[PDB]
């Protein structure tokens, strides 16, 4: 006897299954996609966004900017030092 | 994903033919039922036939 008409309907696949959820996502999220993201930090510019850029960037954590940044306090108290004797 | 929707399309073309092709069918069985006719009908002529 005469087929029934469900093989040629179809409009519920769309929910049906999970990865329709990350498909309109990753049609947002990729279509407006940049190539390369924007800043691994660069501002503190006045002769010191060089001294961020050698220091304080992803390049490298080292301990040239702690001996840079306890130099400063020592060269305070150690002026200081000769204003109070 | 993709997966999914391809399956769907090769469907959506080839089932059009079955649903007519069965249809199609039917309508044979409609002139089958005319040879029935006939075919009774000869089936009892030969009977008497015989009895006779």
């Amino acid at each position: 006897v005469s087929t029934l008409i469900p093989p040629k309907v179809v409009s519920s696949k769309n929910i049906g299954s999970a990865p329709n959820a990350k498909r309109i996502a990753n049609v947002v999220h990729f279509y407006k996609s940049l190539p390369q993201g924007p800043a691994p930090a660069i501002k503190a510019n006045t002769r010191l966004a060089r001294y961020k850029a050698k220091y304080f960037d992803g390049d490298n954590a080292s301990g040239k900017p702690l001996w840079h940044f306890a130099l400063g306090i020592i060269a305070f108290g150690y002026s200081m030092e000769y204003y109070f004797h | 994903r993709i997966d999914s929707v391809s399956q769907l399309q090769n469907v959506a073309e080839t089932t059009k033919v079955l649903f007519d092709v069965s249809k199609e069918t039917v309508e044979l069985e409609s002139e089958a039922f005319e040879l029935k006719q006939k075919v009774e009908l000869a089936h009892e002529a030969k009977a008497v036939l015989d009895s006779w």
